[PDB]
């Protein structure tokens, strides 16, 4: 499995201003989490597929 | 009569560069001050009169 993500530098910049904080770190934060997520839930998924 | 021509000169010395750059005037046409966000906003406050 797997996943990619586009941020322009300008976002950085702005993120890093304005709110405060680091873009680089959300999306790292994000798709990581996503991804977890998913085979988190595929195990319960085939559970209930394989269940009688 | 061994003149100049026999020999065979090498590498010619390299004397003196030469860059072309502007004589750049805007840290004196201008009044700079960094913004710290992507939107910067000036106040313009002034004086009036009972007519405006």
């Amino acid at each position: 499995r797997q996943l990619k993500a586009a941020y322009s530098i300008e976002l950085a910049q702005d993120l890093r201003a304005v709110h405060g904080m680091d873009a680089d770190a959300e999306l790292s934060g994000i798709l990581a989490t996503e991804i977890m997520l998913e085979i988190n839930r595929e195990v319960v998924d085939w559970i209930n597929y394989s269940a009688q | 009569s061994t003149t100049t021509n026999s020999n065979s000169i090498g590498r010619p010395n390299l004397v003196a560069l030469t860059r072309a750059t502007t004589k750049l005037i805007y840290s004196d046409i201008v009044a700079t001050q960094r913004t710290n966000q992507p939107v910067a906003a000036f106040y313009g406050i002034k004086y009036l009169n009972p007519d405006n």
